[PDB]
């Protein structure tokens, strides 16, 4: 209640808050990066993409589920 | 907006985790596809996850609410707020930027740390000038079409 305590106090109710923030980051691009990364850029993903697209479609899928779950925990610590 | 084959393209990845065709995505199925590609989910965070999808409340996903998130990914409006949040959570100035070295330091070292070449992707998706600040808001812009 009285001065100083709160801006320690200010800066672990925040503090808090940057791991959510970061795993929304980290989940976000790594949503976004499915695609366009190099990591599908190769012969075998160009292949397997042609035989089966359902297979990126599940990653992405996937990855979608976790970044929405990252929001929600992120928006918890408001 | 969506058409007649790219909603049988999202049947198809629907379908691969309904195995037995009952028209629900349980955790076991959800769990058991995402084991063949090599993750190990908690079953916790199987929950959490189709608790995101699951608008009735029996614990499944339907082919209804799968495809509209497929559709969404993170273009909604709440997405690209709380992403900036989060990206302001590391911006001691308040100006809308973050210092490439921050943002490599933050990613590599917080939540899910990104690889060493997770992080230089990224840091090649956003451009830098001058001093070595990303305009974070319109790398946000460009993450959620
Ligand atoms: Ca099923």
């Amino acid at each position: 209640g009285h001065m100083k305590v709160q801006e320690q106090h200010r800066q672990k109710h925040f503090e808090k808050r940057r791991m959510p923030a970061a795993n929304l980051i980290q989940a976000a691009w790594r949503l976004y990066s499915t695609d366009m990364s190099r990591a599908y850029l190769t012969a075998t993903w160009y292949k397997l993409d042609d035989i089966m697209p359902a297979v990126k479609t599940v990653i992405r899928s996937i990855r979608i589920l976790k970044f929405l779950v990252a929001k929600r925990k992120f928006k918890e610590t408001l | 907006q969506l058409t007649e084959e790219q909603i049988a393209e999202f049947k198809e990845a629907f379908s691969l985790f309904d195995k037995d065709g009952d028209g629900t995505i349980t955790t076991k199925e959800l769990g058991t596809v995402m084991r063949s590609l090599g993750q190990n989910p908690t079953e916790a965070e199987l929950q959490d996850m189709i608790n995101e999808v699951d608008a009735d409340g029996n614990g499944t996903i339907d082919f209804p609410e799968f495809l509209t998130m497929m559709a969404r990914k993170m273009k909604d409006t709440d997405s690209e707020e709380e992403i900036r949040e989060a990206f302001r959570v590391f911006d001691k100035d308040g100006n809308g930027y973050i210092s490439a070295a921050e943002l490599r330091h933050v990613m590599t070292n917080l939540g899910e740390k990104l690889t060493d070449e997770e992080v230089d992707e990224m840091i090649r998706e956003a451009d830098i000038d001058g001093d070595g600040q990303v305009n974070y808001e319109e790398f946000v812009q460009m993450m959620t079409a």
